[PDB]
């Protein structure tokens, strides 16, 4: 824990730094160091559990991924996600969509080592308003919006879970299955064109994410800043 | 060793005063050094003053010896 | 735009730095 | 100034600071230029600064504070005893002001006059300690008691304020009336009122004579009077009532500051103008009465203030038991007990003041302080167990040396009653503390928590209480110096 | 004065010392701490060319991303954490509506195989917290709220409501005046007339509340500090 000791003394030192800086500002007669503004670092660590997003993987600036969360290329984290990796890590592969209004959560500390990880293996769509708490979703997966995947669930290999539906603990959805309702019960089978459509939607959102990020890197529009400082 | 006991005392008292009000232990990590300094100087001066007052008390007792010597 | 424009605070700051310098000198004369 | 007034520099400075603060407060409290600022906080911080300056002057100047030997002996004499007593008093006043800063703003009552009296009564008590004449003593006591009369009835829109203040006023004025008649009779039968003259006229030769029946009435009345001002457990009327009614800073200052002063004055008189058994017997009774009353009343109370009142009565009792005999070891342990009690009570009032608003008047509101604020609960348990008794703390060590001295001084009777009231107190308190993880009916999660200065003062004293026994040499030494130079 | 100039220089010096101490602390740390950045978040943005067209009298909480071609009319509000993402197809919301905080609107299938799907929200529509709207046409004065979700070419109509868990799916023509619920959606009541007046009054007073929140949330630093000091001194 020598690392944690270094971290703690780093906090002490930097805190003294902030305090002496503020003394300097009060001396200089400038109280600008009170302009309350939300920190909201889109990527955040706890001690050494920093996230790791691959380059060329769009993460919306309004997202919130903190804790041990790792995500690979061609991925998209669309506005309004909560990717938590505090206790057990989150791993997310290539070519994946975690749409706006979604959290990939990890159960708050249960007594034993019952805190399962969460794996989201590439070519997976996870639509809007999706809560995935401790699950194993695999390649060619569709999680259609309004979705709840409680701890202990395994969906795999071109499998779809419809909409507005929750899957209880310890449930498995293998190839060619759709489940729905409260609780999630099996409805029917899939179609090969629907599976190719899964893949095409994955690719289309990869391109959408490229566009959105290239637009989000557009130099911050100083004009509005000087406007808001004017009045 | 006196100054070390004083410094540890000051640091402990400062952590205490930071723990009573529920804010974390090392809230102002630049007060703790002032606490250590004050504790050190306090304990050192306390030892000095105890030595001095023992000397004065022994002188007073020696003078009280004469007040009872004439008594016999 | 290279000065502090609050008279009372500046008097107080003069007093504070005078205080610290005086304490340092006093200690130096321990 | 003129090299004589070098003997009263602390009093001159504290009076001048009181005046300048009074004028400042009144003008800038009624000046329309600013909004209409109520200057309680600013006047208070300037008052704390002035008190610390007084402490500095007095402490660093004592060996020349004794400079006006006879010209001042007309009224007062300053020795090592008065030196250390005055230091402890100024420390206590600084402590209580710092503790009571946050109460002013919270309770929201605006009268800077509250902090121009604390200083004025402080100067009064500084006169009372170094007081070497019956009438100078009485005048200092009256100045102090008038300051407290003003201080009691602060908030008028409240209910208990006026009744508590009126009770305290009538009680104090009656006590002082009795004391006056006592000094009057001593004057009439003796023909002197300066402690040297009283000593020289009625030492050793207390043998009964024709008109010797007068002196005794005077000293008896003086005993009753000074007793009323030590809460005098046969005469303890309304003491818990006024403790409950008056606000917390006022009752704290009333508990800590006047008691040490009047104890020093009682010691200065009982060394000089006593009888073979008069004063010792009029105190030997009140001591056992006090211990018994503290026990059998604090055992059953349902208001966290009256419990403090009866525990204060009990500890004043233990101190008075220490008073019983008149040997050097005894008075040494006496002064040690006084000091430990001062610390413990500023501590307890710090706590009960940091637990004030949401708990206007309750004792059941120990709503899981073990759970909602554990360090504070541990501190309260430490302070209380010290107040009563337990393996090494400050209060236990003080009581133990008290009973050591009592046994070794020739009184085999105060110990049984003292130890049994101690053990009933210990059973009760250690039942209360272990009642803090059974269950919790009420819960009062508090906006209160101890801004900075109450916390610092608490932390300091609480670290002192437990850590006293690892090195209690200097206290014994300075107490020995003091008691030895009280008369010899 | 010259004293002011001197202490200004001294303050600048010690401020530089503070910055140096802070860098030293981060370097004693390192690798782990993601030091803070500016906001870098857009309350309004375009995609290819479609800029958003937002009424002047609207409320838009600065934690609501409107992207694409969103046409938002008068007397409406886009509350906190909202996401109006119409980057692919058109979004037009009526005048006098309200998207109560933390909701989402998206569209998918722009001009594929001839059939297209726009998305329109009528006037005085009050969509609530966590409402997901995925390519729908909600006619004016319709109530949807508290976690509902509409999946596809659904069309709600003329005072209908879906309440608290309604997962409505795959081109449902909601009847003109009903209530629906269920997962999936079925109707269970008849939507009394005083309740119709309830939804109207809801739209109205919620526009009022939105105007209050706008007047508050659109302040500058000096004005905010003034408001705060005034509030403290008054509560004193
Ligand atoms: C190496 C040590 C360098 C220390 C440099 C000076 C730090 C001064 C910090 C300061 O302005 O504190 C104000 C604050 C006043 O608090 P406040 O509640 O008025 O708000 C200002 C708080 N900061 C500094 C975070 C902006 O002081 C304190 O809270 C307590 C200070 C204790 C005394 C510290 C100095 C030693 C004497
Ligand atoms: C230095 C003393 C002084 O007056 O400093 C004024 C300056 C400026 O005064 P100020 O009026 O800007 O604010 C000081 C008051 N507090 C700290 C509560 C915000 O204050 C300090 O330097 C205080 C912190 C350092 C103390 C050492
Ligand atoms: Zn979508």
């Amino acid at each position: 824990t020598l690392g944690r000791a270094f971290y703690a003394v780093g906090f002490w030192i930097r805190e003294t730094g902030q305090a002496i800086d503020r003394l300097g500002s009060r001396l200089q007669g400038n109280y600008l160091f009170q302009e309350q503004l939300s920190r909201h670092r889109p990527l955040m660590n706890l001690f050494d559990k920093y996230p790791s997003v691959h380059k060329d993987a769009f993460v919306a600036p309004s997202a919130s991924l903190l804790g041990d969360v790792h995500v690979g290329p061609a991925s998209s984290i669309w506005y309004g996600c909560v990717l938590r990796g505090d206790v057990n890590g989150i791993v997310i592969g290539s070519g994946t969509n975690i749409q706006d209004n979604s959290l990939v959560h990890v159960a708050k500390s249960n007594l034993t080592g019952k805190v399962l990880p969460t794996i989201i293996g590439d070519n997976v769509t996870v639509g809007h308003s999706a809560v995935l708490q401790g699950c194993t979703v695999e390649d060619e997966a569709f999680i259609g919006m309004g979705a709840t995947l409680l701890d202990g669930v395994y969906v795999e290999k071109h499998a779809m879970v419809a909409a507005g539906a929750l899957v209880r603990q310890n449930t498995r959805i293998p190839y060619g299955e759709v489940w729905g309702g409260n609780p999630a019960k099996f409805l029917r089978k899939l179609t090969e064109d629907e599976m190719a459509f899964f893949s095409q939607s994955a690719l289309n959102y990869s391109n959408l994410a490229q566009a959105h990020a290239a637009e989000n890197a557009k130099e911050l529009e100083e004009t509005e800043f000087v406007k808001v400082l004017h009045k | 060793s006196a100054t070390t006991i004083g410094a540890l005392l000051g640091l402990g008292t400062q952590m205490y005063s930071n723990a009573l009000r529920k804010l974390p232990y090392m809230r102002h990590p630049w007060e703790h050094v002032v606490g250590m300094g004050l504790g050190a100087v306090f304990v050192n001066q306390l030892l000095k003053w105890e030595a001095q007052v023992e000397q004065d008390l022994d002188k007073m007792l020696e003078k009280a010896k004469a007040a009872n010597e004439r008594r016999y | 735009e290279r000065v502090s424009t609050d008279k009372h605070r500046n008097y107080a700051v003069v007093a504070g730095t005078i205080t610290i310098l005086g304490a340092l000198g006093w200690y130096l004369k321990g | 100034m003129f090299n004589l007034f070098l003997a009263v520099y602390p009093e001159i400075f504290i009076i001048n600071a009181t005046f300048i603060l009074l004028i400042h407060g009144v003008v800038f409290s009624t000046s329309k230029k600013y909004d209409y600022p109520p200057l309680v906080s600013n006047v208070g911080w300037l008052g704390l600064l002035s008190v610390l300056i007084t402490l500095l002057l007095l402490a660093a100047g004592a060996p020349l504070l004794t400079i006006a030997h006879l010209f001042r002996n007309n009224l007062f004499r300053r020795d090592n005893f008065t030196y250390f007593c005055q230091i402890l008093l100024l420390l206590s006043t600084a402590g209580t002001i710092s503790m009571c800063f946050d109460f002013f703003e919270q309770e929201r009552f605006d009268a800077f006059e509250f902090i121009v009296l604390i200083l004025l009564s402080t100067c009064s008590m500084l006169f009372m300690i170094s007081a070497y004449d019956s009438i100078a003593m009485y005048l200092a006591i009256e100045l102090q008691s008038l300051c407290f009369y003003v201080m009691a009835a602060s908030k008028r829109k409240s209910e208990f304020s006026t009744e508590a203040g009126l009770k305290y006023l009538i009680l104090g004025a009656f006590s002082s009336g009795i004391l006056l008649f006592g000094c009057s009779m001593i004057y009439g039968s003796t023909g002197a009122t300066h402690f040297d003259q009283l000593a020289k006229i009625l030492t050793g030769y207390e043998i009964t004579g024709a008109r010797s029946s007068g002196i005794f009435m005077g000293i008896l009345f003086i005993a009753v009077g000074s007793l009323f001002k030590i809460t005098a457990v046969p005469f303890h009327m309304w003491a818990p009532d006024i403790y409950e009614g008056s606000p917390t800073p006022v009752t704290a200052f009333l508990s800590i500051a006047p008691k040490i002063s009047i104890f020093a004055n009682i010691s200065r008189v009982s060394i000089y103008g006593s009888y073979g058994a008069t004063l010792q017997q009029i105190f030997c009774f009140c001591s056992i009465a006090s211990m018994i009353l503290g026990a059998l009343a604090a055992m059953a109370q349902t208001k966290v203030k009256r419990l403090l009142a009866y525990s204060s009565i009990g500890h004043v009792g233990y101190i008075c038991t220490g008073f019983s005999c008149g040997t050097i070891e005894g008075i040494q342990s006496l002064l040690i007990g006084i000091f430990i009690y001062a610390l413990m009570t500023i501590d307890a009032f710090a706590i009960v003041l940091a637990l004030r608003q949401t708990r206007v008047k309750y004792i059941a509101d120990l709503g899981a302080l073990a759970k909602t604020n554990p360090i504070l609960a541990i501190t309260f348990s430490i302070t209380m167990f010290s107040y009563v008794g337990i393996p090494p703390l400050a209060g236990f060590c003080s009581k133990f040396y008290l009973f050591f001295a009592a046994l070794g001084c020739g009184a085999y009777f105060l110990a049984p009653v003292g130890v049994v009231t101690s053990v009933i107190g210990c059973f009760y308190y250690i039942r209360l503390a272990k009642r803090m993880f059974f269950d919790t009916p009420r819960t009062w999660i508090l906006y209160e928590p101890m801004d900075r200065d109450k916390s610092l003062l608490l932390a300091m004293t609480s670290s002192f209480i437990t850590l006293f026994f690892p090195y209690p040499s200097p206290l014994f030494s300075v107490t020995h110096q003091m008691a030895l130079s009280l008369y010899l | 004065g010259t004293l002011g100039r001197a202490i200004y220089s001294v303050g600048f010096w010690i401020r530089e010392t503070g910055q140096a101490i802070d860098r030293l602390g981060s370097r004693l740390q390192g690798g782990y701490f993601f030091q803070e950045q500016l906001s870098r978040h857009r309350t309004l943005m375009n995609i290819f060319d479609k800029a958003p067209v937002v009424d002047k009298d609207v409320f838009v909480a600065p934690s609501a991303s409107v992207i694409g071609d969103v046409q938002v009319g008068r007397g409406s509000s886009i509350w906190y954490g909202c996401v109006l993402r119409g980057d692919v197809n058109s979004i037009r919301v009526g005048s006098g509506t309200n998207i109560q905080d933390n909701s989402l609107v998206h569209v998918a299938k722009s001009n594929l195989s001839g059939k297209v799907l726009p998305t329109v929200i009528g006037d005085n529509v009050t969509v609530g917290h966590s409402a997901v709207l995925h390519g729908c046409t909600v006619e004016d004065e319709a109530f949807v709220g508290m976690g509902a979700v509409l999946l596809d070419g659904v069309v709600v109509e003329k005072n209908a409501m879906v309440a608290a868990g309604a997962l409505v799916r795959q081109n449902t023509r909601i009847p003109s005046g009903e209530v629906w619920a269920g997962n999936p959606a079925k109707f269970l009541r008849k939507l009394s007339n005083e309740e119709i007046t309830f939804i109207s009054q809801s739209a109205i007073n919620y526009t009022n509340l939105a105007q209050v929140h706008a007047a508050e949330n659109s302040k500058s630093y000096d004005e905010i500090e003034f408001e705060k000091v005034l509030r403290k001194k008054y509560a004193r």
